[PDB]
């Protein structure tokens, strides 16, 4: 069983500019672990698989969260630290292109369709249960959990938004953009680490370790 | 991955 109520509960339970953005990511990594612990059946996976799933998914998971948080704001993102980063600020720091991808492909789209917190929660839980993550002891169990999430998300969408039969697919079809943006963000992060001019705290640094 | 393991334990 995979109740959307429990997924939304997990969401509500956890509620230069580049330096500020990196501090925010580190902060949210601690909170992400608590979020995942509240997603049904995650804690029952082998500890090594929980580690694999979180190491695989943390960036997409956290990007989805700050993007949805930012729907109330125009041309900016809202960090968990209470700081706002304006598009102009991101551009002036040399990271404008990737910032605009976040605004256009994620925030604006989430805004336009009025994606709700249950829907966000379920998309994130799908990202979490990524059965393609390398090294999983039982990929089939993770696949089964993902299937349970999207079965529950679709049922929710049909009941809450019956006037929008394409809504469930539209939610799922933000995932390629999320994947691409997560990968580009990670590339920047590795560069920041390489040049060494940007402080990176311990948990974010740990996530940048090789496996 | 020491921080992650610690946090997952409890
Ligand atoms: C760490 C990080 C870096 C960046 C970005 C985001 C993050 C980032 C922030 C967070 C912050 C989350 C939060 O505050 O809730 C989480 C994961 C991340 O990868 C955006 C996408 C804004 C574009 C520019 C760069 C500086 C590459």
């Amino acid at each position: 069983d995979m109740p959307v109520e429990r997924i939304l509960e997990a969401e509500l339970a956890v509620e230069d500019p580049v330096t500020n953005i990196c501090q925010a990511a580190d902060k949210q990594l601690f909170t992400l672990v608590e979020w995942a612990k509240r997603i049904p059946h995650f804690s029952e996976l082998p500890l090594d698989d929980q580690v694999i799933l979180l190491r695989a998914g943390w960036n997409e998971l956290l990007i989805a969260s700050f993007s949805h948080r930012s729907i109330a704001v125009k041309d900016g993102i809202l960090l968990a630290t209470g700081l706002h980063v304006h598009r102009n600020s991101a551009h002036s720091a040399g990271v404008g292109a990737i910032f605009d991808r976040v605004l256009t492909e994620l925030v604006s789209k989430m805004r336009d369709m009025q994606m709700d917190k249950t829907e966000l929660g379920c998309l994130r839980a799908i990202v979490l249960f990524n059965p393609d993550s390398k090294g999983l002891s039982n990929p089939a169990e993770v696949e089964a959990l993902r299937e349970k999430v999207y079965a529950s998300l679709e049922a929710y969408c049909k009941h809450k938004y019956p006037e929008q039969p394409g809504r469930f697919a539209k939610l799922l079809l933000r995932l390629p953009a999320l994947r691409s943006i997560g990968l580009k963000c990670l590339e920047h992060l590795f560069f920041f680490k390489l040049i060494g001019d940007t402080p990176i705290d311990t948990f974010l640094m740990e996530m940048l370790e090789a496996p | 991955h020491k921080i992650l393991h610690r946090l997952l334990q409890a």
